């Protein structure tokens, strides 16, 4: 993928963690879950259901087929008809066909994107106090309970507040 | 060993596939067919509003009003009009009809007719106007299009026939008429007295005049003879006129256009079933919210939109990688 | 704390709209409407060349030489025509115009005529060509087509009636003629003397013949006979002869085509301003330098391309994201 | 944003950076103040100015309506007329409007890419010399005069130059 | 200084140039031209099966058997057919040729006909049949078309002319039948004797009279008389009837079709050259297995799509970045 | 380049590296080299081929053009068979032209993202264990031989098997 976290540095997906898109998977001494981040399920969210939205309204307007009728002396008229509807039919599959294997491209590398952002959000929150292991995974040099899982999970960890606890584990 | 926090993302049991522009075949959490593949295989009511079944018949034969034809003597307001690709009935007296593409497109704008008595039979006094043929035939006699009137030779004489009607319907009439092209003199003389004759038709922009034409020709449906026929849409108080020193061929009636609306012909050999929908097809019948279909290009109603595809699937949700 | 540099992006004052994919009503630093959605609301110039203004005549009337459209009995080089929907001037003495649509197609290719006393009238020493109507009346007077010649009668005669031009103008040259078809006998005896006549026309390539139609026909402008008018473009070098027994109405005229280029006809109620411009359309006219415009499908000149859209906006700068 | 640097780690815009589109805010001893990256603000100007004369470009050919007439008995071919031009107006209309969707949503992300393309570089130039604050800043562990932050700002930082002294610093 | 691992990209000696969205003129290691620009420059065989060449014949002249055409009074299958913008040897008896192109448009389905003795020449015992003209003079003498039968007065008579052909070739046959517009009245006399007479033919779907018109017109190869020919599809099973009291140029002939298929005329001066295609265009043969080509729209056979482009080039490898 | 990889950190290309599109080059005792990284190249190959046979593929049932002709009085109608013939010419010019364009935008961005997605794999496996040097080389800071240089490329670095050695040299 485009941005290196999907089926990449982080190698697997969550059959565990059911009520969103991404999220977080914590280990500490009151033990362990899943959990869904959710803004940023939300706001991929709205931009999915927005871009379904727009591919549909953009072909509101597509050519419709009229049927006519010709007579033998026609032929050139027939065949001028034929090839109008069957060339605007062509054009509108075309269309269609494209927009779609684009989209789903950039939806793919959208979701990517969104782990890879929500990564490097907690990443560079946390900072020297935990190791990064490589796997998506960071590891606390400090005591990290569930209160303060939840900082981390909404965006409110407290740096300053572990930086000589942690400077001291990750010393020694 | 310490504390862990871990990033990561939603997989499910899905086997849905997407292609891509780099990829085909991608198995992905959550997708979005926009492609309507299915119908009901039956022809049905649009809204709630029948269509014009033509059974056997041909617009023309309608029109004209062929015998076999008499289930559409008087017909209430269609959806659209049903009709076969090769229909039996039309031209029972064989024949022609002048741009009958054009009038059949002009019927897809048509949602009903008032069939008006314009020029009533009775009032041709100095013709015979009981005449018919066995190409007509009903009940093993000679007989005539219903809408149509055949004025031949009365008491071995033709005189100038003149008729003339003044649209005060309120609407834009159709209004048909034909000429006779007999097979021999035989056949001129005894049907209308005169030789070298003429049909004249003419409104304030329509000056349309034919002379008969006798010639040997093939028996279509056991006739040498033909009969061409043309029409007109008259405007509101415009007035048509027909003359002819003989091979006329009137009409007793007009079909005042009494509803307009988007409408059309369909080609189909299947007849109405009792089912109502909002999009027809010639297939059947589509009941759908989605954007697109597949099922064929041409359709009536409020419909999705035609293309070509087999498969139109949008990814929603991320690519779904094995635990 | 130590000494800091910090890396970021622009942020201003703008309100300017965007949409996307993922997202509608994005506003950005910059960005660039590419869509022109106004116009002068006036019929202008075209490049310093003034359109021709029909007033309330046909393209018929002008070139058939209508009495009330006399202003235009000498005509300079035109950038567009402009036309109006339903002009009261058209054929004055009733009838038709064959190939009429196909004639207004030529005109959008032509921007000038010369026209050509082709078949000086005072030539016609035995027929009678001072004849009128009073459907053409002028000053309360019975009158006629200038372009055009009515031969009837003379001395209770009318030989045959033969005419001939050479083309050698230098250009293809636009020649109509038409046929009279009387109301009744009396008519056509007392015009012509000779009954079962014809009107013959041939070029090189045209062979056009007409034996005229004696039909009662609803009145228009108090006349129930008819003229019906044809046209050819007649080749460098080619010949036209034109040949009646009675009913032609022949040209005095034929109308060079000395000049050649893209113009067009405008459909439009409105008249002629004191203004210039690159682009007209029928609702006013356009002066910009963006690539798309909104205003009406069918323009003239140097124009921006049309679409339907109400909006067509590009991101130039960036997200516009509060302080 | 798909790069995650406009409004995402670098949280909002600077209304005192008037003379571009990227750049920079220093502070030190001798005072604070912004300054625009010259090379970074010229090449999206470029790549822009070549997208919006590209789209421009595309459609100079774009179908054209010639104004006809029909009589009463051309009813057909005045309708196939009409399901033409209305049929080339509808692919064109929907042409112009989703090429200018696509192209604005490659155009936010192609300078949230820039911005953090510009983040990256003095990033990897500054290394363990300074903190990453993670809004986009970062903090020197050696004193950065105006030359120094110039140097920065030019792409010339002297890492080895200032190694031993920021090593020092970081230590005690 | 320790021990290092890098990461990089490849380069090479590549100049191959592609355009993006962002920039133009971008080098890449590796690029794919998609658009085929070339041709050989000679009409050739498709798939092994020769165009028929018309040389300075018209499809009217090959079809009627203008003297100056008898290289193609038999034909065997065709892939297409060269026609020069303007051949010369057309109608040689000036005139024309209704529908002609209709009749050219059924050709492009068509890539073989049996010319099929409908109607022989010798069964017209009560007419002259060896009438020709100086207009289609062979070796300096009055001849005719070679698969037309010019009929006229035997002993000063033309008694009624009825011919009569039933297709039962198995399949559709084209028939193509003439009338004769002469100068004069002498003309007139001395060919037919009669005096107002027609030409009547007949299918159960085809009616059509001709009344010959006589005036004087303009020599077109030296004749002032016009011959106005039509045409017909005469559908399996299906009769046609001529009948004539003077003016008919009959048939002797019909072109059954033997052989369906794409196929088509194309318009060129060249000769055809002993080389073989699968996609041939008026400017040359392609031979290429890229899905773009530029060279002419009209092509005939198994081709690449076309496009206007001058260049269709797409990125493959990466950004050429210098050492 | 949207990535920063490619003319980016990675200032240039390597004329020495023959066999794929990117990869290593290494320096220790034993030497140095070019070489390959074969899965990131056949990945990128894959794809590739793909977006080629799927651009040729959606204009399989484009416009084409038939000849008809017209007489001097269907001049209306053979300007209608123009409009519509050159209508579709311009619609499959402008389909081609653009797609071309899009995709080629793309394809350079996509091979950026492979080189940046290769080095960001590299480094989540060496850590701490090596020196970032800024320029898309990595310094170890243990002796990394031949067999050990293999391991990095082939994705199977053993970092504990380093951590102490490492840890030791770069703090002394
Ligand atoms: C045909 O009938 C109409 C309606 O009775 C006649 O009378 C007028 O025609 C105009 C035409 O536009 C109508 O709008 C009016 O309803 C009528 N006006 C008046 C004052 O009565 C019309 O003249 C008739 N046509 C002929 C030839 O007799
Ligand atoms: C009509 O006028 C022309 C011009 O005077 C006649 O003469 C020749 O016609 C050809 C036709 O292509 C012209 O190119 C030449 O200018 C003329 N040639 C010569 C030698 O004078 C033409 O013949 C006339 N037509 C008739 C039927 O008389
Ligand atoms: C013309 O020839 C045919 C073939 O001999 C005649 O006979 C039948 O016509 C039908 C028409 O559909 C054919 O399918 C059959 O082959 C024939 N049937 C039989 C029983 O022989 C046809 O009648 C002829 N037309 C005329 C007017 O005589
Ligand atoms: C974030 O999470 C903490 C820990 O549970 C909670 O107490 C706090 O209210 C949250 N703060 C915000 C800003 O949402
Ligand atoms: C797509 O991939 C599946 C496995 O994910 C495989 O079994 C199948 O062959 C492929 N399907 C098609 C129709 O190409
Ligand atoms: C777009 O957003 C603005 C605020 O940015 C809001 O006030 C407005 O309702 C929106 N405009 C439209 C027309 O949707
Ligand atoms: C970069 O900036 C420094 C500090 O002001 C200046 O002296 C130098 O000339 C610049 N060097 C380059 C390579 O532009
Ligand atoms: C493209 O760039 C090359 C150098 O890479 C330059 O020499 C040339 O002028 C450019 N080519 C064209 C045709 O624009
Ligand atoms: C990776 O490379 C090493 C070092 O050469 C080799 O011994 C080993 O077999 C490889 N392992 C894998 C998983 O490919």
């Amino acid at each position: 993928g485009l941005f290196g976290a999907i089926a990449g540095f982080i190698e697997g997906g969550w059959q565990g963690m059911v009520d969103g898109w991404y999220g977080y998977h914590h280990s500490n001494d009151q033990g362990s879950g899943y959990a869904a981040d959710k803004e940023s399920t939300q706001k991929a969210f709205d931009g999915i259901t927005n871009k379904v939205n727009s591919v549909i309204e953009k072909m509101n307007t597509q050519f419709e087929a009229v049927g006519k009728e010709f007579s033998n002396l026609e032929r050139r008229l027939e065949n001028l008809n034929k090839k109008m509807e069957d060339g605007f039919l062509d054009v509108w599959t075309y269309n269609a066909e494209l927009l779609v294997l684009m989209e789903n491209e950039h939806t793919l590398d959208f979701h990517d994107s969104n782990v890879k952002n929500l990564y490097d959000k907690v990443r560079m929150q946390l900072r020297d106090n935990v190791k990064e292991l490589g796997n998506g995974c960071f590891e606390f040099y400090h005591k990290c309970d569930d209160e303060c899982m939840n900082s981390v999970k909404n965006g409110t960890y407290d740096y300053p507040k572990y930086e000589e606890e942690s400077k001291l584990n990750r010393n020694e | 060993p310490g504390d862990q926090i871990c990033i990561g993302y939603h997989a499910n049991n899905s086997t849905e596939k997407v292609d891509t522009i780099l990829e085909r075949n991608v198995t992905v959490t959550h997708a979005k067919d926009i492609l309507e593949k299915t119908h009901n295989g039956k022809l049905c009511k649009l809204n709630g509003i029948p269509p014009l079944e033509l059974g056997d018949c041909s617009i023309a034969g309608w029109l004209l009003g062929n015998p076999e034809c008499d289930r559409l003597l008087s017909v209430p307001e269609w959806s659209y009009i049903m009709e076969k690709e090769n229909p039996r009935d039309g031209l029972c007296y064989p024949g022609s009809f002048n741009d009958y593409e054009e009038l059949k497109h002009l019927l897809s704008s048509v949602k009903h007719f008032e069939k008006v008595k314009i020029l009533p039979k009775d009032r041709w006094t100095q013709h015979t106007t009981t005449g018919g043929s066995r190409a007509c035939a009903v009940s093993g006699n000679p007989s005539f299009f219903r809408n149509m009137v055949w004025l031949t030779e009365k008491g071995s004489n033709y005189p100038v026939a003149k008729g003339s009607y003044n649209n005060t319907s309120g609407e834009q009439m159709l209004i048909i008429w034909g000429v006779h092209h007999p097979n021999d003199e035989t056949e001129q003389r005894t049907l209308y007295q005169n030789v070298g004759t003429y049909v004249s038709v003419g409104t304030s922009t329509l000056n349309k005049r034919s002379t008969p034409e006798i010639a040997t020709r093939p028996k279509v449906n056991g006739q040498g003879g033909r009969m061409e026929f043309s029409w007109t849409l008259l405007d509101m108080w415009d007035t048509i006129n027909f003359e002819s020193t003989g091979n006329l061929i009137a009409p007793e009636y007009g079909f005042k256009i009494s509803k307009r609306g988007s409408s059309g012909i369909m080609k189909t050999e299947g007849t109405l079933e009792n089912c109502e929908t909002k999009c027809q097809t010639p297939l059947g019948a589509i009941n759908t919210t989605l954007p697109f279909h597949n099922v064929h290009p041409l359709t009536i109603g409020e419909c999705p939109k035609y293309v070509k595809s087999e498969k139109l699937v949008l990814a929603t949700g991320l690519r779904n990688v094995p635990q």
